[PDB]
């Protein structure tokens, strides 16, 4: 049994114990964070979405931990032209596992 | 109240340029001369007065009057 839901502008396809690396969300790490815009419920049969969202679709996931990802070196240079310029980066990031797919 | 407690005034202390450090700096290469001609060699620029080879202002114009000595 696997479900599809958007959350950070993205979209996942998950199963019931996956752990999933989402954009970062504003909850704690033991809270309990419920997605309700199911895109597609594929167990036995599959129930896909007259209308974006299927009627009852509930994803619930437990947050594990929050998170800087690797860095990310940015290099701009401009030849025979004196120009240079380095930045760096690190992406925040928060993992779920998910609990339970409700039909 | 201690030596090493001691600060100055903000703004009272500004750093000071200088010149051909990097490129980051922003004064590197060049250091603020442009490329060539006269005014970016070392010892390099036109006395005061001079403009071009055009007769300057303070000898294109004429001497007037005279120093009093009972005025001092
Ligand atoms: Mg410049
Ligand atoms: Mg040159
Ligand atoms: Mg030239
Ligand atoms: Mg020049």
């Amino acid at each position: 049994m696997y479900a599809v839901f958007q959350s950070g502008g993205k979209q996942h396809r998950v199963s019931e114990g996956q752990t999933v690396r989402l954009e970062k969300l504003d909850i704690a790490t033991g809270e309990t964070v419920e997605f309700a815009e199911v895109l597609m419920i594929a167990n036995g049969e599959e129930v896909k979405i007259g209308v974006p969202f299927v009627d009852g679709g509930v994803i619930k996931a437990e947050v594990v931990a929050h998170g800087r990802g690797e860095k990310v070196k940015i290099v701009k240079f401009r030849r025979r032209k004196h120009y240079r310029k380095q930045q760096g980066h690190r992406q925040w990031f928060t993992d779920v596992k998910i609990t339970g797919i409700s039909a | 109240m201690r030596l090493n407690t001691l600060s100055p005034a903000e703004g009272s202390k500004k750093a000071g340029k200088r010149l051909g450090r990097g490129i980051g700096s922003g004064l590197g290469k060049t250091g603020g001369r442009g490329h060539k001609g006269q005014k970016s060699r070392s010892g390099g620029g036109v006395r005061r007065g001079f403009e071009g080879g055009q007769m300057p202002l303070y000898r294109r114009l004429p001497k007037f009057g005279f120093t009093s000595r009972k005025a001092a």
